[PDB]
């Protein structure tokens, strides 16, 4: 398949096929447990990360890398200065979209800077069936995937997502990442930094500069996790 | 000497300076995740093996970070990362949080290599899992197309890994098979009695 791509332009991943029905009950339990969607327009460079309370069980972090527009971009310099450790719960999880360049190194630096150990490397493999480009200067090979690093701090699914490559200038990441995250059942304070109108989702607080509306209220948000609901996994029944 | 060559040895104790310079190094180390400790892996004399060229470094688990450390310590910059999507014979996909559908190979550059065909292959291999713990044969075609005809060296290879243009090092190889005259000379000079 490596010879074949050289011959035809079809990435080897184009020929993967097919890309325990109790997953539906879990999905329904996740759906009943989900908080109302909350969202806030905020310029994250200028915003005091700390106003975001309470502490989160899961953080999904999707900074707009310059390489996403090879056709405001955040540098790893900007990202590494985010005070992520200030809003992460002492046992919590991070999912960081790192792209496929220096991000795979600089994103690991961030994870250690904020206090996490990397435990999964989730890989978004992009097919090109519908169109069999220009390389990074440092690139040896043609880049057909992106990496989402999973970090843990404190004490069913594969690590692969396969979808077709989006149209030029579409920055969206596959919504499957949300399914992987929610199926881990890691708790219910879920924050998505640099989300958009298009990523708002039940069970998630979205914070990003391009949101056109906000409904976030820290007191209202905290009330969804007040007792007796403080420690639900997001995968059990609602407390009656 | 184009045909396969190899040296049964302990890569810890072999004076790799006798081997000359290579356009590509590949390694699939037995990380302590017979293994090598982290200090032994840092201490490997990888820097003498190349002036300008590429390093291909298989990693897994916590060696994802350790392999990045070795790669930088040895003088490389990580510039790509190959993943092998493991399938069966029907092209279906086969830490504790997620099942692992893939294996990672770090790609490092040293110096300023010139005349390589960068961009011919993409960074995803899709290939059937042959035997256990074996890497896919597609990596050699990818490496041949990137740097055709050049000298390459594989560290921690096994007898199935031997390839033309390659010199394989590993302690499960059958003896010392060397054909390149410069190599045979420096080998005889450094090991007159034939024992590392
Ligand atoms: C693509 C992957 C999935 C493939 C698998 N990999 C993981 C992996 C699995 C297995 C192995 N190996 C298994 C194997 O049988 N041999 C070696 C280890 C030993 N080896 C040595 C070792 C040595 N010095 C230390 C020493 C010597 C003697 C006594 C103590 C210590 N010197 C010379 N060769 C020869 C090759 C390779 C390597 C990597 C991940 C990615």
């Amino acid at each position: 398949y490596c010879q074949h791509f050289v011959d035809t332009g079809h990435r080897p991943q184009n020929f993967i096929r097919d890309v325990r029905e109790l997953i539906r009950l879990k999905d329904e339990l996740i759906a009943k447990s989900n908080t109302p969607p909350m969202y806030l327009q905020a310029d994250i460079e200028a915003f005091d990360i700390r106003e975001l309370t309470p502490k989160f069980d899961v953080i999904l972090l999707e900074p707009p890398l310059e390489e996403y527009y090879r056709e405001k971009c955040w540098t790893w310099d900007d990202i590494m200065k985010l005070e992520i450790d200030e809003i992460a719960a002492p046992r919590s999880f991070i999912f960081l979209w790192c792209g496929s360049g220096e991000g795979l190194d600089l994103g690991r630096v961030c994870l250690r800077k904020w206090g996490y150990r990397r435990c999964e490397d989730i890989c978004w493999i992009k097919t090109n069936k519908n169109n069999p480009k220009t390389l990074d200067p440092k690139a040896v090979f043609q880049r057909t995937k992106e990496h989402c690093l999973m970090g843990i701090k404190g004490t069913v699914d594969i690590d692969l997502i396969i979808t077709e490559e989006p149209e030029i200038g579409n920055i969206e990441k596959p919504v499957e990442i949300f399914h992987i995250i929610e199926h881990f059942c890691l708790g219910r304070r879920r924050l998505h930094l640099f989300g958009r109108d298009s990523t708002i989702r039940p069970g998630w607080l979205t914070v990003g500069p391009t949101l056109t509306n906000s409904n976030y209220n820290a007191e209202t948000y905290a009330s969804y996790f007040s007792a007796p609901n403080s420690y639900l996994t997001g995968c059990t029944e609602e407390i009656e | 000497l184009f045909p396969p060559q190899w040296i049964c040895c302990d890569i810890r104790y072999l004076d790799v300076s006798i081997l000359g310079k290579f356009a590509v190094v590949m390694a699939d180390p037995p990380w302590d995740i017979g293994t090598l400790t982290d200090d032994e892996m840092r201490r490997l004399n990888i820097p003498v093996l190349q002036d300008d060229g590429f390093l291909f470094l298989w990693v897994t688990g916590r060696a994802m970070e350790l392999g990045r450390e070795c790669l930088n310590l040895w003088g490389y910059e990580r510039v790509d990362e190959i993943i092998w999507v493991k399938t069966n014979q029907l092209q279906r996909i086969i830490g504790h949080w997620l099942n692992h559908g893939k294996e990672h190979c770090l790609v490092g550059v040293k110096g300023n290599p010139q005349g390589f065909n960068q961009g011919l292959d993409c960074d995803v291999i899709v290939a059937e899992v042959r035997s256990t713990s074996h890497k896919p044969d597609e990596i050699y075609g990818m490496i041949e197309r990137l740097s055709p005809g050049t000298r390459k060296i594989e560290l921690f290879g096994r007898p199935h890994n031997v390839q033309p243009n390659w010199i394989t090092l590993g302690n499960q190889l059958d003896g010392i098979h060397l054909l390149d005259p410069d190599v045979v000379a420096r080998f005889k000079q450094r090991y007159p009695d034939g024992i590392i």
